[PDB]
């Protein structure tokens, strides 16, 4: 399945454990799509452990009911269990409404441009082909990384 | 050229308004005249209500159906 | 040699039944449910089915013949009333995951607990009446609405169903999709281990119920 | 008593009455709860609309 | 030629199914054929190919069955929070008892649940319809 986009420079066609050796055009492009959804998902995930962290911390409660304050939930694994679970479903909900607002035009993921969520592409296939490559690359990176901010949050309580 | 179901041969009645509505019964003859409106001439089992266990119908009532079979009208 | 009879002096006889459109119409577009048009066939589709072994038998074994009630659908009120053995078959099959997972459910509960407790009989009435980190109550709901409203299984009450019974096409790890593997033994197995799992859940629910029912808790 | 007329589908057995297949009916009728389930599933009981007199007809014009 | 009584009956079946396929056009101009009667509205039909056509959910046949799915969920999770937010978890009866008033999101969101078992109704004649 090499000549797709993702095999840039350190390595080639990756595959060591194979799984996608048997050629299914199908199982690959929803393969594709998910690999590019965690990534686009991991790269804003890392900009949640990053912000809130330093600095921002909305002001206000994002919870008047119950008194919460921006600043009183915990950055990292520990939110998860005491931002209002009210919360959690409504991000659900925004993310539905995105996963049905975001359609896809062809075979792997599309239509929105850059990131511009009407834009349009980038013509120039070389600038077409490096931006999707380094959007994959980018997304893998993130993917890897929030799993060890989750693993830095686990092994040294707070996030950092 | 015989016409309409043979002698002898169960049909069962398409008639709405006849006593026998789905029901089956012999046929005794079936007249011949192309002139006659209702030739089939069938015999049933149960009589009507005025005591009369035969009847003439047309030619498109009666389906030419089976042996009504044990407990069965 | 009898004539034939014209179009004209032909009969409309009784082929029409309630179940279909008469003489020219559409039937009412029924959202999903029993659609289209019911054919008599749920014994015969039965004596195709596997699932019939030797502990029972080695043919299709229904006493009762809970199969044939669709195929008297017909004959009763000409209505499907009844379900078709291909129904059956997802009840089946459906039954069979949900016991086979609620038994070492059962077993697990009593011996491991997570981060309420509260019995086996009883864990879910408690935790349908104290949410305090319980949000798994609706996203275990959630899934099985997910689940049973995509793969709800097309028209299988009247035997129409497109989707082979219990065939949700759900094998991630690869497990079966050998060209037949004896699939049929391998679907054999599920069944037979699901028919187990429900005797063993039907089981410990009538003896916690009824004490002293069943040998042993 | 439905197997008795099921087994004399005549009038004159009603008026004067087969005593001997009257009490073979009668003394069978003990396994009517799975003889007539049997005879429910296997399409042996019932009788399709299409066999009997619906009724008055309500339209024709 | 003598009309024997099956050409009769020839002419019976000629004339039923010339009349009755005339009859439907737009040259018979019956009350049985007015609108609010047996026919469908002039631009609104409601059923065709026995399935529901897309006029039937009204200002809605526009929305997307996405759209409708995800409005169908939506309201569903909002109103069944509601319903078990006000009935059983955090009751408001003795808060409105003691002179206190109701929650006024609970009142408003627990009327989503119908309009969200009518929004997922639409979305499946929305999908069938292809829209
Ligand atoms: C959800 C996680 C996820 C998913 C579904 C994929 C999916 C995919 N990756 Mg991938 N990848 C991921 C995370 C993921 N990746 C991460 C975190 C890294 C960083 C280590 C990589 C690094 C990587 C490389 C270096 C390559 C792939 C490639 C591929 C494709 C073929 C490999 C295969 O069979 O997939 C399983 C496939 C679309 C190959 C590709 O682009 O094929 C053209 C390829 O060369 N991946
Ligand atoms: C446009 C519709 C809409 C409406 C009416 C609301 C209304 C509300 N949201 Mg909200 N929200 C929305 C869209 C909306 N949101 C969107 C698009 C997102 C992005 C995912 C969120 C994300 C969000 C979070 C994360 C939280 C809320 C919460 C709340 C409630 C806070 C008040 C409270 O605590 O009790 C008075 C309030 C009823 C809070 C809540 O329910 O806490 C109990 C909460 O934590 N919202
Ligand atoms: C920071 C790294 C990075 C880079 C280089 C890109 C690059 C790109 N993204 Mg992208 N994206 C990113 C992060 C990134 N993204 C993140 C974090 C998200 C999450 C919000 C997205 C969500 C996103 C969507 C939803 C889409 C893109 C699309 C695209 C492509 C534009 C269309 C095109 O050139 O072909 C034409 C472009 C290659 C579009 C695409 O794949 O094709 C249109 C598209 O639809 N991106
Ligand atoms: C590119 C992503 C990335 C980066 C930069 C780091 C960076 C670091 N990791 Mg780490 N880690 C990652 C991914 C990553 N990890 C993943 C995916 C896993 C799961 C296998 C782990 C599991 C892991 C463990 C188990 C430990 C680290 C430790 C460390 C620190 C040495 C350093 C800060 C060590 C540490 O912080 O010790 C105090 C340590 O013990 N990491
Ligand atoms: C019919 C299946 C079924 C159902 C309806 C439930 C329902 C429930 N379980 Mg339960 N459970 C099940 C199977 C099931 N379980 C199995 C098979 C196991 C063994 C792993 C457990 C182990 C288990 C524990 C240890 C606990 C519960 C608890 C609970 C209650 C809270 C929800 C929760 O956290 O579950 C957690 C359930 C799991 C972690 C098991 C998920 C395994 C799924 C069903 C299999 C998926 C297979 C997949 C293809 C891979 C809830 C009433 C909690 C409770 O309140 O105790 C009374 C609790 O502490 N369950
Ligand atoms: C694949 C998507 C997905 C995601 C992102 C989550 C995410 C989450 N689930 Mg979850 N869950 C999922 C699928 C998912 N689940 C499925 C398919 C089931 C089976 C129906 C469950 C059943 C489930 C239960 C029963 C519980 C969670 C809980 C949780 C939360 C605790 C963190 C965690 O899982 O520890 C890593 C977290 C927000 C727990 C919770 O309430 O968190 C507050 C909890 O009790 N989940
Ligand atoms: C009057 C009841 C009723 C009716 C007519 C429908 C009709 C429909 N539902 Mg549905 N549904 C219902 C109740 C109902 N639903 C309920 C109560 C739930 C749970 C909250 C759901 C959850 C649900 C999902 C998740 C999905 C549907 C879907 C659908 C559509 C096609 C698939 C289908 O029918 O399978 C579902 C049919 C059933 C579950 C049958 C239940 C209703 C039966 C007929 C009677 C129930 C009442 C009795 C108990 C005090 C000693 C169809 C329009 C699908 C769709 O496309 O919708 C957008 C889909 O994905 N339904
Ligand atoms: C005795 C256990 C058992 C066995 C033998 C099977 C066997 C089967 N299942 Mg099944 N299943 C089971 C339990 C079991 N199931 C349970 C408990 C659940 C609930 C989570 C499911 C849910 C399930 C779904 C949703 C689907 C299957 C499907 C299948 C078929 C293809 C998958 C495969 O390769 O088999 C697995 C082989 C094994 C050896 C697994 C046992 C590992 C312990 C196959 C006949 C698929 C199908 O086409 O159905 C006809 C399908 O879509 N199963
Ligand atoms: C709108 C649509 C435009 C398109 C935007 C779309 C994303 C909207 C997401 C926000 C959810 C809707 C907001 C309703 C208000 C609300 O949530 O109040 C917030 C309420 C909480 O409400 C507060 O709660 C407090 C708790 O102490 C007190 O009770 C307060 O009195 C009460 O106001 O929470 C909810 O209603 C939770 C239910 C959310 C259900 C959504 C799950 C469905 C997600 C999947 C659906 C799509 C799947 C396809
Ligand atoms: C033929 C074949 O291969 O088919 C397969 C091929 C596919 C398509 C690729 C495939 C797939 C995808 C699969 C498997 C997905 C796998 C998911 C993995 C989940 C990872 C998790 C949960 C990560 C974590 C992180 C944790 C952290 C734990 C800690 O913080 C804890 C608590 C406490 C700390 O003190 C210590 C700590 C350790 C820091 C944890 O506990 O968990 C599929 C569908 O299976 C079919």
């Amino acid at each position: 399945f090499e000549n797709e986009l993702g095999v840039q420079a350190p390595t080639g066609f990756f595959d060591p454990l194979g799984l996608s050796s048997d050629g299914s055009i199908d199982n690959f492009k929803r393969r594709r799509a998910s690999e590019i959804k965690h990534g686009r998902v991991a790269m804003l995930a890392t900009m949640g452990y990053m912000t809130p962290e330093i600095t921002g911390k909305f002001p206000g409660y994002l919870s008047y009911s119950q008194s919460i304050k921006f600043a009183d939930v915990p950055n990292g694994l520990a939110a998860m269990s005491k931002v209002p679970v009210l919360g959690w479903a409504q991000v659900a909900a925004y993310g539905a409404v995105c996963e049905l607002s975001q359609d896809q035009s062809p075979g792997t993921p599309g239509a929105a441009g850059d990131f511009g969520f009407k834009v349009i592409t980038s013509e120039d296939e070389e600038t077409l082909k490096r931006k999707l490559n380094s959007e994959l690359a980018n997304g893998r990176l993130a993917m890897m990384a929030i799993i060890g901010l989750f693993f830095q949050d686990g092994l040294t309580g707070g996030a950092y | 050229p015989w016409v309409g179901p043979k002698k002898g041969s169960w049909v069962k009645i398409l008639r709405p308004e006849s006593y026998w509505f789905q029901q089956r019964g012999q046929v005794v003859n079936v007249n011949q005249k192309p002139e006659v409106k209702y030739p089939v001439t069938v015999k049933f089992d149960s009589v009507n209500y005025a005591n009369v266990n035969t009847n003439g119908y047309a030619l498109w009532e009666v389906i030419e159906a089976p042996a009504p079979g044990p407990g069965e009208v | 040699x009898x004539x034939x009879x014209x179009x004209x002096x032909x009969h409309p006889k009784h082929m029409l039944v309630a179940g279909v459109r008469g003489y020219e119409m559409e039937w009412q577009p029924i959202p999903g449910d029993a659609v289209k048009y019911p054919k008599p066939n749920s014994e015969e589709m039965f004596k195709t089915m596997i699932g019939a072994d030797v502990e029972t038998g080695g043919e299709a074994w229904d006493p009762l013949g809970f199969h044939k009630l669709f195929d008297r659908n017909f004959d009763f009120n000409m209505l499907p009333v009844y379900p078709h053995v291909q129904w059956l078959r997802e009840a089946e099959i459906k039954h069979g995951r949900v016991c086979m997972l609620a038994f070492i459910g059962c077993f697990a509960q009593a011996g491991y607990h997570i981060g309420v407790q509260p019995d086996w009989s009883k864990a879910l009435a408690e935790c349908y009446a104290s949410p305090t980190g319980a949000v798994g109550l609706f996203q275990i709901s959630v899934l099985i609405g997910w689940i049973e409203g995509k793969n709800y299984n097309g028209d299988a009450w009247v035997g129409m169903s497109e989707k082979e019974p219990g065939d949700l096409g759900f094998d991630p790890a690869g497990f079966t999709k050998n060209p037949d593997f004896d699939l049929k033994k391998a679907q054999l197995q599920e069944i037979k281990n699901g028919r187990l799992a429900m005797v063993g859940c039907a089981s410990i629910a009538a003896n916690h119920f009824i004490p002293g029912s069943v040998p042993l808790l | 008593g439905r197997s008795y007329l099921i087994r004399t589908n005549d009038a004159a057995k009603e008026i004067n009455i087969d005593v001997p297949l009257a009490v073979t009916c009668m003394a069978s009728g003990f396994s009517w709860p799975v003889a007539a389930w049997q005879e429910i599933v296997n399409g042996e009981m019932a009788v399709p609309n299409d066999q009997i007199h619906n009724g008055g007809p309500w339209n024709q014009s | 030629y003598t009309e024997t009584v099956a050409d009769e009956r020839l002419f019976e079946q000629v004339y039923l199914q010339y009349t009755s396929e005339y009859l439907k056009g737009p040259l018979y101009w019956h009350p049985d054929k007015l609108q609010g009667w047996l026919p469908d509205y002039p631009g609104t039909p409601m059923i065709k190919e026995g399935k529901y056509t897309s006029h039937v959910i009204g200002n809605l046949k526009a929305f997307s069955s996405n759209e409708l799915a995800f409005l169908s969920m939506l309201f569903f999770g909002v109103g069944l929070y509601g319903n078990l937010q006000f009935n059983f978890y955090d009751p408001q009866w003795a808060k409105v008892d003691a002179g206190g008033f109701f929650n006024v999101s609970y009142i408003v969101e627990s009327f989503l649940l119908p309009i969200s078992f009518f929004m997922h109704i639409a979305c499946y004649i929305q999908r069938q319809n292809g829209k």
